[PDB]
RNA sequence: AGCCGGUAGCGGGCGUGGAUCCCUGGAUGUCCGAAUGGGGGAACCCGGCCGGCGGGAACGCCGGUCACCGCGCGCGCGGGGGGAACCUGGGGAACUGAAACAUCUCAGUACCCAGAGGAGAGGAAAGAGAAAUCGACUCCCUGAGUAGCGGCGAGCGA
RNA sequence: UGGUUCGUGGAGCCAUGGGGGAAUCUGGGCGGACCACCGCCUAAGGCUAAGUACUCCGGGUGACCGAUAGCGCACCAGUAC
RNA sequence: GUAGGGAAACCGAGUCCGAACAGGGCGCAGCGGCCGCAAAGUCCGCGGCCGUGGACCCGAAACCGGGCGAGCUAGCCCUGGCCAGGGUGAAGCUGGGGUGAGACCCAGUGGAGGCCCGAACCGGUGGGGGAUGCAAACCCCUCGGAUGAGCUGGGGCUAGGAGUGAAAAGCUAACCGAGCCCGGAGAUAGCUGGUUCUCCCCGAAAUGACUUUAGGGUCAGCCUCAGGCG
RNA sequence: CGUAGGGUUAGGCGGGACCUAAGGUGAAGCCGAAAGGCGUAGCCGAAGGGCAGCCGGUUAAUAUUCCGGCCCUUCCCGCAG
RNA sequence: UGGUGUUGGCUCUUGGUCGCGCCUGCGUAGGAUAGGUGGGAGCCUGUGAACCCCCGCCUCCGGGUGGGGGGGAGGCGCCGGUGAAAUACCACCCUGGCGCGGCUGGGGGCCUAACCCUCGGAUGGGGGGACAGCGCUUGGCGGGCAGUUUGACUGGGCGGU
RNA sequence: GGGCCUGACUGCGAGGCCUGCAAGCCGAGCAGGGGCGAAAGCCGGGCCUAGUGAACCGGUGGUCCCGUGUGGAAGGGCCAU
């Protein structure tokens, strides 16, 4: 089963990294400490809406950086 | 071997048809019929136990039907659960169907 | 134009001032019985709270309500039990037939359980099947005992 | 495994107890294992009068019986016992 | 129904086998002067037989489906009661002996027991009646336990392929080697019996073949019946 | 046996308004195609446990039940400590 | 009783399948010990030469390869010998082996989180632990029980037919 | 006793035997294709009567009849076995 690697943990990989594992493993392991979600379709648009709200903030942030910079020098 | 919780499986009639000989498609007889064993068919029935709103709630699902319940359980976060007892929860969980 | 059933009598009244009687509605409707505040060996015993009579506090009668389940945001809604077959479903034999008998048959037949209705099931195609076509579910006739299936036997059967 | 005429047979089609397991019209299933090709339908919610079956029951009718018959009961019968 | 043959394709008064245009198998067509009549053919009724139905009628031993039973009996559970009266006298103790002490021994006290005798009580040995009896298990005498593995009282629990059984396949409401009632069922029975008013007509076989066949069924022979041949 | 009339008197006797035994069920809760089976805790389950009367007279018959004389048992209200 | 589900983690161990680093492969003839199919007419050295020595490795008893150190720039092809195929160097894969990696296959051990039990205490602790219980499938053991059969003749059975 | 040979034939078959059925026995003869004799002719196994097995099922080899719309195919059919 596809999962969404919620902590950084040992041999397995980056947060927020889409790992599949065996799904028992998940269900008396993982899940039930809150360290992993399976992947939906619906966490799928949540984590693109996360990470793109991450770029929203970015390309915000970076941008007004650079307008200032305009405005320096 | 109760009826299943999510879907209602349940154990149906069967039938166990002995036979003996050498098949036909083989080149031998023919496949013969030695005897006939009614019996009932029982489910892989096991229990999935989902710790659902600081409650232990337990369920009697086929194996195959394992993802269905954690799909209620990761659904039913819009409604407020905190309070109800665990038959009451229980209850609402199967509400989504 | 007579009546108070059977039902005559002892012994008594009523009825054109429409009694007796038939239809309808309402009242009433002890106790038991799904029974249901609660126990329990049916027509029985015993209490919560509240309103009431005796002179009534100890005692008793009366008035209403007091069980369980499911649903809806303590209050409401409902839920159980019943019945002549007839429905659907979930279960589901044997004698016997095969001149015996185990695949086969009686046969989804009896009975078993559940729920439903005055019907049920069913029902608007991932249908039929070669017909350039037919276009919902049910029932009748016919197809035909054809097609078929079968220790290809008995029998079954679209 | 069961239904279908099909008893395991070339055995399809409808439902599934077991493991797995997709896809969205360019998508899927059927035409009897299968392949190519060509025709028919849209599964994984459900609803729905009419035409049918029956008998506690009211009625009408009979080359149906007339008290050992016709229902266990024409009579205080599901009663005596 | 009128057109059949072949497995079939397919052909058709023919067709199949076959190389055959061989031979064979299987199938092909009214009476009188357009009409009268008759007929291949079809339909209904009435009657024979046969089939499927329960199938001419009365009958089980019994298989199963569901209900009803442990007020009898069998076991066990809960809580009760009871066993007149006598015999015999284990341990134990006090008195004495014993030995260096003990073991051990005799008397008193002392009262054990799946002990004895023997009533009420539970039996059922032996014979006698009883045999359409008083009674679907009685009467008499005699006989074994009778404080124990006891007797019974009440509430209870245990059941049909199960119960219970200090074992008999014993009992589970007087017939238990598979309980009673109802239902599938009108099971089935080649087997037993019976098969109802009258007169006229003909007249068998009891043999052969084969048959899990032998006291049953197919067929042949033997009877009868309408039509035709003569 | 056939007809009508009369006859069973209770705070004390047994028993319910008390408790619990096997067991019957049976909140929680377990199990089962259905019907259901099971279930500490609870309710129910008497001749067991708890409970407060002995005697005489009497009638066609009932009597510790009416009457008698002499004891007792529960609750409420009053008062006093 | 195997296999798969409830059903997981780690490690060791070897094994099957794939992506690699890879080293190994010795007939006549023929520098040395000839992998093939295609490419080829020139390649290395300051990614330091011929050669030397201190060790691994495959050794067909001659070597191959990795090299190290020093010396520090020189040597091996087509050509020819030569056989069937000729040689450096760069591709596509083999035989067999090793070092890493995908995916797997079992056993050894470890852990706990499914599962069972248990604890006046129960989102906790403890024990067992991916075992057992449980679903289907495979075969076996299967008078414990169920449905049946166990021929007819015959001066019944036995024999015999 | 030797020679050449495959008629221990293919497709058929007049009629009879036997006869309850199924069945078993005899069989000249016509055609194809064949052996031998000079020829005539003779050869459908053996001097004869026993040396056998009915339906059901599948195989083997061939045939190229069927092919569930269709073209194949599966599987049957026919033949011999
Ligand atoms: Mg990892
Ligand atoms: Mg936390
Ligand atoms: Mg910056
Ligand atoms: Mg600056
Ligand atoms: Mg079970
Ligand atoms: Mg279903
Ligand atoms: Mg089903
Ligand atoms: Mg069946
Ligand atoms: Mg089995
Ligand atoms: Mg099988
Ligand atoms: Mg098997
Ligand atoms: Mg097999
Ligand atoms: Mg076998
Ligand atoms: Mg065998
Ligand atoms: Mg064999
Ligand atoms: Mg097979
Ligand atoms: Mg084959
Ligand atoms: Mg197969
Ligand atoms: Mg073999
Ligand atoms: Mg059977
Ligand atoms: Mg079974
Ligand atoms: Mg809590
Ligand atoms: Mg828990
Ligand atoms: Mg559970
Ligand atoms: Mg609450
Ligand atoms: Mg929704
Ligand atoms: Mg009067
Ligand atoms: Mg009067
Ligand atoms: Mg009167
Ligand atoms: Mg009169
Ligand atoms: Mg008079
Ligand atoms: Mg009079
Ligand atoms: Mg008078
Ligand atoms: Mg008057
Ligand atoms: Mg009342
Ligand atoms: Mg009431
Ligand atoms: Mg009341
Ligand atoms: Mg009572
Ligand atoms: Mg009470
Ligand atoms: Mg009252
Ligand atoms: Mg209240
Ligand atoms: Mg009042
Ligand atoms: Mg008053
Ligand atoms: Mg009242
Ligand atoms: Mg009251
Ligand atoms: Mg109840
Ligand atoms: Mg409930
Ligand atoms: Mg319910
Ligand atoms: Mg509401
Ligand atoms: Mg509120
Ligand atoms: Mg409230
Ligand atoms: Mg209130
Ligand atoms: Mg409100
Ligand atoms: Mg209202
Ligand atoms: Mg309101
Ligand atoms: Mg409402
Ligand atoms: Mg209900
Ligand atoms: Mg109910
Ligand atoms: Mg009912
Ligand atoms: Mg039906
Ligand atoms: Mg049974
Ligand atoms: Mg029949
Ligand atoms: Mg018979
Ligand atoms: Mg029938
Ligand atoms: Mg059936
Ligand atoms: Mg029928
Ligand atoms: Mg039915
Ligand atoms: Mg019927
Ligand atoms: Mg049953
Ligand atoms: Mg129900
Ligand atoms: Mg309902
Ligand atoms: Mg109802
Ligand atoms: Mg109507
Ligand atoms: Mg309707
Ligand atoms: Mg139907
Ligand atoms: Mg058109
Ligand atoms: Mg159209
Ligand atoms: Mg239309
Ligand atoms: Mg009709
Ligand atoms: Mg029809
Ligand atoms: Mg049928
Ligand atoms: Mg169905
Ligand atoms: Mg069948
Ligand atoms: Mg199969
Ligand atoms: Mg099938
Ligand atoms: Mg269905
Ligand atoms: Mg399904
Ligand atoms: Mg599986
Ligand atoms: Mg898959
Ligand atoms: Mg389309
Ligand atoms: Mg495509
Ligand atoms: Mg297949
Ligand atoms: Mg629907
Ligand atoms: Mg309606
Ligand atoms: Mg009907
Ligand atoms: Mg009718
Ligand atoms: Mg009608
Ligand atoms: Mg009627
Ligand atoms: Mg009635
Ligand atoms: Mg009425
Ligand atoms: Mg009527
Ligand atoms: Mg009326
Ligand atoms: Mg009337
Ligand atoms: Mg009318
Ligand atoms: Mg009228
Ligand atoms: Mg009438
Ligand atoms: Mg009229
Ligand atoms: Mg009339
Ligand atoms: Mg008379
Ligand atoms: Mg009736
Ligand atoms: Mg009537
Ligand atoms: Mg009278
Ligand atoms: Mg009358
Ligand atoms: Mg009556
Ligand atoms: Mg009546
Ligand atoms: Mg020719
Ligand atoms: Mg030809
Ligand atoms: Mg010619
Ligand atoms: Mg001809
Ligand atoms: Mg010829
Ligand atoms: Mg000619
Ligand atoms: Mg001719
Ligand atoms: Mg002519
Ligand atoms: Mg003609
Ligand atoms: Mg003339
Ligand atoms: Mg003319
Ligand atoms: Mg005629
Ligand atoms: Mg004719
Ligand atoms: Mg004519
Ligand atoms: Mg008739
Ligand atoms: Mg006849
Ligand atoms: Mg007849
Ligand atoms: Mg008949
Ligand atoms: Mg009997
Ligand atoms: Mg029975
Ligand atoms: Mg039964
Ligand atoms: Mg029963
Ligand atoms: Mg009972
Ligand atoms: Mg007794
Ligand atoms: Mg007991
Ligand atoms: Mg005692
Ligand atoms: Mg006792
Ligand atoms: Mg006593
Ligand atoms: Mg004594
Ligand atoms: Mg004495
Ligand atoms: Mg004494
Ligand atoms: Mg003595
Ligand atoms: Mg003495
Ligand atoms: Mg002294
Ligand atoms: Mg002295
Ligand atoms: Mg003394
Ligand atoms: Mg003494
Ligand atoms: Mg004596
Ligand atoms: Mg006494
Ligand atoms: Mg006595
Ligand atoms: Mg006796
Ligand atoms: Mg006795
Ligand atoms: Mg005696
Ligand atoms: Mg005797
Ligand atoms: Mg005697
Ligand atoms: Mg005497
Ligand atoms: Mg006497
Ligand atoms: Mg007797
Ligand atoms: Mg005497
Ligand atoms: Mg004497
Ligand atoms: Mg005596
Ligand atoms: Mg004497
Ligand atoms: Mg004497
Ligand atoms: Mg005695
Ligand atoms: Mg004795
Ligand atoms: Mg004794
Ligand atoms: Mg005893
Ligand atoms: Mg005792
Ligand atoms: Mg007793
Ligand atoms: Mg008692
Ligand atoms: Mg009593
Ligand atoms: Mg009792
Ligand atoms: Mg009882
Ligand atoms: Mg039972
Ligand atoms: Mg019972
Ligand atoms: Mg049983
Ligand atoms: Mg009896
Ligand atoms: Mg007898
Ligand atoms: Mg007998
Ligand atoms: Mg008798
Ligand atoms: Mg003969
Ligand atoms: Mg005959
Ligand atoms: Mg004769
Ligand atoms: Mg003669
Ligand atoms: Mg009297
Ligand atoms: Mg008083
Ligand atoms: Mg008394
Ligand atoms: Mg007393
Ligand atoms: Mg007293
Ligand atoms: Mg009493
Ligand atoms: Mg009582
Ligand atoms: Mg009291
Ligand atoms: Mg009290
Ligand atoms: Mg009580
Ligand atoms: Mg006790
Ligand atoms: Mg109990
Ligand atoms: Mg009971
Ligand atoms: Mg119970
Ligand atoms: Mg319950
Ligand atoms: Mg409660
Ligand atoms: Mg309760
Ligand atoms: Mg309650
Ligand atoms: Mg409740
Ligand atoms: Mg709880
Ligand atoms: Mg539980
Ligand atoms: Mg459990
Ligand atoms: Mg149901
Ligand atoms: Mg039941
Ligand atoms: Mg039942
Ligand atoms: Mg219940
Ligand atoms: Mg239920
Ligand atoms: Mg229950
Ligand atoms: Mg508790
Ligand atoms: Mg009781
Ligand atoms: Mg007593
Ligand atoms: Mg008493
Ligand atoms: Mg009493
Ligand atoms: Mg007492
Ligand atoms: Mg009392
Ligand atoms: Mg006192
Ligand atoms: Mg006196
Ligand atoms: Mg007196
Ligand atoms: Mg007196
Ligand atoms: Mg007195
Ligand atoms: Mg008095
Ligand atoms: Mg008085
Ligand atoms: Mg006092
Ligand atoms: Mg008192
Ligand atoms: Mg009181
Ligand atoms: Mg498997
Ligand atoms: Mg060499
Ligand atoms: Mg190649
Ligand atoms: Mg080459
Ligand atoms: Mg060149
Ligand atoms: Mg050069
Ligand atoms: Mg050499
Ligand atoms: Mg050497
Ligand atoms: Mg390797
Ligand atoms: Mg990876
Ligand atoms: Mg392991
Ligand atoms: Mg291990
Ligand atoms: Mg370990
Ligand atoms: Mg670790
Ligand atoms: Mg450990
Ligand atoms: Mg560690
Ligand atoms: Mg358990
Ligand atoms: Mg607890
Ligand atoms: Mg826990
Ligand atoms: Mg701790
Ligand atoms: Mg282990
Ligand atoms: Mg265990
Ligand atoms: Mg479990
Ligand atoms: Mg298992
Ligand atoms: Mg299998
Ligand atoms: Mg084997
Ligand atoms: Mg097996
Ligand atoms: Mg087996
Ligand atoms: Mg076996
Ligand atoms: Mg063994
Ligand atoms: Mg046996
Ligand atoms: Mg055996
Ligand atoms: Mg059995
Ligand atoms: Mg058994
Ligand atoms: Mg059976
Ligand atoms: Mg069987
Ligand atoms: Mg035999
Ligand atoms: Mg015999
Ligand atoms: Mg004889
Ligand atoms: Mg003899
Ligand atoms: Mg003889
Ligand atoms: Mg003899
Ligand atoms: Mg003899
Ligand atoms: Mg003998
Ligand atoms: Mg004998
Ligand atoms: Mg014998
Ligand atoms: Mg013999
Ligand atoms: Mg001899
Ligand atoms: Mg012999
Ligand atoms: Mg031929
Ligand atoms: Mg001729
Ligand atoms: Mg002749
Ligand atoms: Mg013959
Ligand atoms: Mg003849
Ligand atoms: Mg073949
Ligand atoms: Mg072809
Ligand atoms: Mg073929
Ligand atoms: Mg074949």
């Amino acid at each position: 089963m596809k999962v969404i690697l919620l902590e950084p943990l040992e041999n397995l990989g980056d947060v927020g990294q889409v790992v599949d594992v065996k799904p028992g493993y998940a269900r008396n392991y993982l899940l039930p400490r809150g360290l992993a979600v399976l992947a939906t379709e619906s966490n799928l648009k949540a984590l693109e809406a996360r990470i793109r709200a991450q770029a929203k903030r970015l390309a915000e942030r970076k941008a007004e950086a650079e307008r200032l910079k305009e405005i320096l020098e | 071997s109760k009826v299943c919780e999510i879907s209602g499986k349940r154990p149906i009639v069967a039938n166990s048809i002995q036979r003996r000989g050498k098949a036909k498609r083989e080149g031998g007889v023919g496949k013969k019929t030695t005897g006939i064993s009614k019996r009932r068919q029982y489910p892989n029935l096991q229990k999935v136990r989902v710790r659902v709103a600081g409650q232990e709630i337990t369920f009697r699902v086929a194996a195959s039907h394992i993802p269905k319940v954690y799909e209620l359980v990761e659904r039913a976060k819009g409604l407020k659960l905190e309070g109800l007892s665990p038959k009451e929860i229980k209850k609402e969980l199967l509400k989504l169907l």
